[PDB]
RNA sequence: ACUUGGCGGAAAGGCCUUGGGUGCUUGCUGGCGAAUUGCAAUGUCAUUUUGCGUGGGGAUAAAUCAUUUGUAUACGACUUAG
RNA sequence: GGGUUGAUAUGAUGCCCUGACGAGUAGGCAGGCGUGGAGGUCAGUGACGAAGCCUAGACCGUAAGGUCGGGUCGAACGGCC
RNA sequence: AUGAAGAGCUUUUAGUGGGCCAUUUUUGGUAAGCAGAACUGGCGAUGCGGGAUGAACCGAACGUAGAGUUAAGGUGCCGGA
RNA sequence: GGAUGCUGGCAUAAUGGUUAUAUGCCGCCCGUCUUGAAACACGGACCAAGGAGUCUAACGUCUAUGCGAGUGUUUGGGUGUA
RNA sequence: GGCGAGAGACCGAUAGCGAACAAGUACAGUGAUGGAAAGAUGAAAAGAACUUUGAAAAGAGAGUGAAAAAGUACGUGAAAUUGUUGAAAGGGAAGGGCAUUUGAUCAGACAUGGUGUUUUGUAUUUCACUGGCCAGCAUCAGUUUUGGUGGCAGGAUAAAUCC
């Protein structure tokens, strides 16, 4: 024999965890977050865009909005700890924004075969985007210069300072 | 050393967030009042609070509660020491010696 | 396959290598504690090797055991295998330096049949 | 196996300490006293103004 | 830091575990500490230490020695336990009808022993017949009675047996023990 | 990007100006588009040099060794000549 | 300082719990690593390549050191008590 | 009164038997980084932060790591503030 | 009386290891006598191999074993697979 | 000691007798005396016929051999030390430690049991996922840091201000 043995064996049956005592319960978000509120985004694709909020869906996220034939931003869905919040407000009363959640946006995962050589859209989306950038236009046109606002994006200039600015 | 007279609320915080008994020559984090209550039954202390009571109304058991309790591990002050320079008395810019009740302020420092 | 078993940490990687092994060739890289009056690497002074000690041990439960999780045993035959039977989650199979090619073509197709893991399973093949 | 601090984790304080439910409901950390009209003497005053 | 007041990490200076490597004593130790662990009875505690005791810390137990601890009162019908060797003392012509428990017999204790009627028994045979020390007597044997125990001490004015190989007139009787010859001690 | 006329030598290598051409203009009002980077991943936008290619111009040497000299010289070097 | 023989499985010098501590020349003690040979065993490895040598190639160990891969080599050699 | 970290007891044996420094007390000496004593603490045998640099001064004594707070000493730049 | 849940990307040299190099800070030559060594104190140019508390007679303390008021077969004899 | 035998927990060519070999040899010293170094091709010389360059030694080929990485400078063929190639760095040394970058190089896990037959070789399989590396968010725990803010007490029941 080449080593000789172990006396003893370790088992190779696993063991149970403990019960875990560290319940769900939901986020407690910031008072600066309400709907109809203009967010800024800071990290993503849009980053520099300023957006709507509409919902806080299930799954600690924002659901966010351009308007898409504002900004170019569709239906989405974002977090909290990448947007600023702004003081500008808009009223969301009139968006039927029920039908949301966590099943809407749904990526159909992608297989381990499926390799891109090099390098498409769901008409429910669309249409669901069609009809409630309609209901945000409505509003957004009443105050002046926020259509503006919304397709302008956000940029830190020389002398900016975030500590200081309000936003 | 640095010694004093203490309050009510640091003798209280002390034993509360740094409470140790010898057991078995053992140092046992408190946690519940059944260790008091069998290391100090005997002389009528039943819980963490009868343990703070035989210590600032000093009793006829203090020797024994105190004795009980393991030496206070304290931390740095968190503020610091206010002076300087420690090693002088605490009358001389220092801190050293008697300082009657400004002792509660560096222990919930320290603790 | 392996045991689950935690993140497991070393607390040294590096080798410790004789003071001036790198500056003799008489002088091997096996460690040998400086016995010195005025050895500075004895002393501890800033700036110096490192001495092994005892705090650098590793964990218990992470001893022994490869980056895989298995705890390794040398083996030269079937026999000498099939003592891992029923411990294939902890330990995996080194066949030893000194066996023969045909053989070890036997000791990695029972291995193959057993669940058994093997360490060095390109060892005296020839393509 | 880990020792939690009271004066937070209100569980381990009552615990310790089941007075501490019922300190809270009456708010004895924040406990007013009973106004008094005690005047002290002159010569107190004068004293303690003296040079 | 800390300012030590006792020696760290030291020893109890106690032995356990005996470091006799015999297997049947090993066994009695199994045995026995688990009867001092779960029993409450401080006579396990007792023969369990002695078990691990050195030859010299276990010297041999006469059977006069035996009926000397029966002739106490209430001890006539009391089972003796050596934790040792038994040995034989023809200067007694009489032994009682006793039960002797001990390690090792000699053949002429255990034939006195038997010979008066009584019987020999083992340190596991006296587990059984009495697991918390019903009815028992210890008996130890003398330690000062050893020959290096007589040159310990060996100094002026303390009469302790110098170390000296051979005896007799012109060794080690002169200047030093007697006031012609310089001094005495 | 062209074009006119100036000024600038401390390391100017830049500053100003003329004319028209061309593009953009968020000064104002509108329309269309963006989505799927899937809840973030710098999410790639700069300048430094070099080389290989195409196509459009431009110019057609010297130094060293060797020989020689002695205003030089340990040897190199230096100074001369051919 | 303590807990734990209970049948069924493996190690009671075992496993587990609890608390404290950790500088070190001369020096002491303990546990281990490695070398030549001896008894035993692995019905151990081996010309389908032993031992040795080289290898900013890999793994284990706090370390002493051990293991593997590749190259070279050619006849013996190791693990455990 | 306070504390006890277990109390007491024995056997055997190693190294050592050149010492040096600081505060204070003090002898000889003009004095000495001189010679010699007393008490303690240290270096020797001891790394660490500070005193630019230093055996002994200040602070603090060391298993391997993480986070926090500080000692002495510092916060124009070298240099953390 | 000790962290669980949800989500994404990658699934490979990407994390990580090793190694060389660069950068910031630190880092005096080992061994040795010595109160004190980096020393303007001594040995050491380099490499391989060899190279230094052993055995014995008599003892001591301790430990282990065997027997035990006894103990020690082995000077010798008998026998032997010598 | 001599002759003849048998053994070894002995040494294994810097060992073991000084001497494993043409060793008390070569050699030194007037002399008495002193006194080494030095073993191993391969199973077998089959020890390289022959061509070619060269004055030749040799080389390059060819050939023998299981192997010329065995060629009488011959088993294996370490290190110091050196040559060539490749890689990298380098302003009065080099080397080391902690940490990361950059370059080079490298191990490990990526099957898993599993609904399942959209199945071929008809029972092999048809198979969506499974576990590793790196992160993000939420809710908690332990240790801590930095802020905002509320209710109370005390003192000459602040002193003052104000009247
Ligand atoms: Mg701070
Ligand atoms: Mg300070
Ligand atoms: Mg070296
Ligand atoms: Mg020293
Ligand atoms: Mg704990
Ligand atoms: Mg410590
Ligand atoms: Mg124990
Ligand atoms: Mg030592
Ligand atoms: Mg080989
Ligand atoms: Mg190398
Ligand atoms: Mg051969
Ligand atoms: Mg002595
Ligand atoms: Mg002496
Ligand atoms: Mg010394
Ligand atoms: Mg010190
Ligand atoms: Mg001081
Ligand atoms: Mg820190
Ligand atoms: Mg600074
Ligand atoms: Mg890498
Ligand atoms: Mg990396
Ligand atoms: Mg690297
Ligand atoms: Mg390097
Ligand atoms: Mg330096
Ligand atoms: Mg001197
Ligand atoms: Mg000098
Ligand atoms: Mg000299
Ligand atoms: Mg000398
Ligand atoms: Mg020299
Ligand atoms: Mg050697
Ligand atoms: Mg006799
Ligand atoms: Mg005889
Ligand atoms: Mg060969
Ligand atoms: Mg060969
Ligand atoms: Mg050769
Ligand atoms: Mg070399
Ligand atoms: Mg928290
Ligand atoms: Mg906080
Ligand atoms: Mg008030």
């Amino acid at each position: 024999t080449a080593q000789q043995a172990p006396k003893w064996y370790p088992s190779e049956d696993v063991a149970a965890p403990k019960k875990t005592r560290k319940a769900v319960r939901p986020q407690k978000l910031r008072a600066s977050l309400v709907p109809g509120t203009v967010l800024i985004l800071l990290a993503g694709r849009f980053r520099g865009k300023r957006v709507v909020y509409l919902k806080h869906l299930e799954d600690n996220t924002l659901l966010v909005t351009g308007p898409f034939k504002v900004n170019g931003v569709p239906l989405r869905r974002v977090n909290a700890r990448y947007v600023i919040a702004t003081s500008t407000k808009v009223s969301v009363e009139g968006v039927n924004v029920e039908k949301f959640n966590v099943e809407y946006f749904a990526k159909e995962k992608l297989t381990k075969k499926e390799k891109k050589e090099a390098n498409e859209i769901k008409a429910e989306r669309v249409e669901d985007q069609k009809v409630v950038d309609k209901a945000l236009i409505a509003e957004i046109k009443k105050t002046p210069l926020l259509k503006q606002y919304l397709s302008a994006s956000f940029s830190l200039k020389n002398g900016d300072k975030p500590h200081m600015l309000k936003f | 050393v640095a010694y004093g007279y203490p309050s009510y609320s640091t003798i209280r915080q002390l034993v509360y967030k740094r409470g140790f008994g010898k057991i078995n020559k053992q140092r046992v984090p408190l946690s519940d009042n059944a260790i008091i209550e069998a290391n100090l039954g005997k002389y009528g202390i039943l819980s963490i609070d009868d343990l703070i009571h035989e210590i600032i109304t000093v009793g006829p058991h203090f020797k024994q509660a105190n004795n009980f309790l393991w030496p206070f591990k304290l931390s740095n002050p968190s503020g610091g020491w206010g002076v300087p320079r420690k090693f002088k008395h605490f009358i001389q810019g220092g801190s050293f010696g008697n300082r009657e009740e400004f002792i509660n302020k560096l222990v919930k420092s320290m603790n | 396959a392996s045991l689950p078993h935690p993140k497991i940490v070393k607390k040294h990687t590096k080798k410790f290598k004789r003071h001036h092994s790198d500056r003799y060739h008489r002088v091997a890289e096996n460690w040998r504690k400086q016995k010195g009056i005025d050895s500075v690497v004895r002393r501890r002074f800033r700036g110096n090797i490192s001495q092994p000690k005892i705090g650098y041990g590793s964990n218990k439960k992470t001893k022994f055991l490869s980056p895989s999780g298995h705890k390794t045993f040398l083996v030269a035959n079937v026999k000498d295998l099939e003592t891992l039977t029923m411990h294939t989650k902890t330990y995996a199979a080194e066949i030893a330096h000194n066996i023969s090619a045909k053989n070890r073509v036997v000791i990695l197709a029972r291995a193959k049949a057993l669940g058994i893991k093997v360490t060095n399973p390109k060892g005296r093949l020839a393509l | 196996v880990l020792k939690k601090n009271p004066l937070k984790n209100k569980q381990v304080l009552l615990r310790l300490n089941p007075y501490a439910k019922v300190f809270a409901a009456e708010k004895l950390g924040s406990k007013k006293a009973e106004k008094t009209g005690t005047k002290p003497a002159a010569v107190f005053t004068e004293t303690l103004k003296h040079d | 830091g800390i300012d030590h007041t006792s020696k760290q990490h030291k020893r109890s200076g106690h032995r356990t575990a005996p470091k006799s490597d015999n297997v049947y004593l090993k066994l009695l130790v199994k045995l026995y500490t688990f009867l001092a662990r779960r029993t409450d009875a401080p006579f396990n505690k007792v023969v369990l230490k002695a078990l691990f005791l050195s030859k010299i810390n276990r010297p041999p137990v006469s059977v006069s020695r035996i009926a000397r601890a029966l002739k106490q009162e209430g001890a006539a019908n009391k089972t003796v336990v050596v934790v040792g060797t038994v040995t034989d003392d023809a200067r007694i012509f009489e032994f009682p009808k006793t039960t002797v428990a001990a390690l090792r017999f000699t053949a002429g204790a255990r034939a006195k022993i038997v010979k008066a009627g009584g019987e020999c028994i083992t340190l596991d045979q006296l587990a059984v017949r009495a697991p918390k020390g019903q009815n028992t007597l210890i008996l130890r044997g003398p330690r000062n009675s050893r020959e290096a125990v007589r040159h310990f001490g060996m100094g002026p004015h303390k009469g302790k047996a110098p170390r000296i190989l051979s005896t007799g007139r012109k060794f080690e009787r002169a200047r030093g023990r007697r006031r012609s010859k310089g001094f005495k001690v």
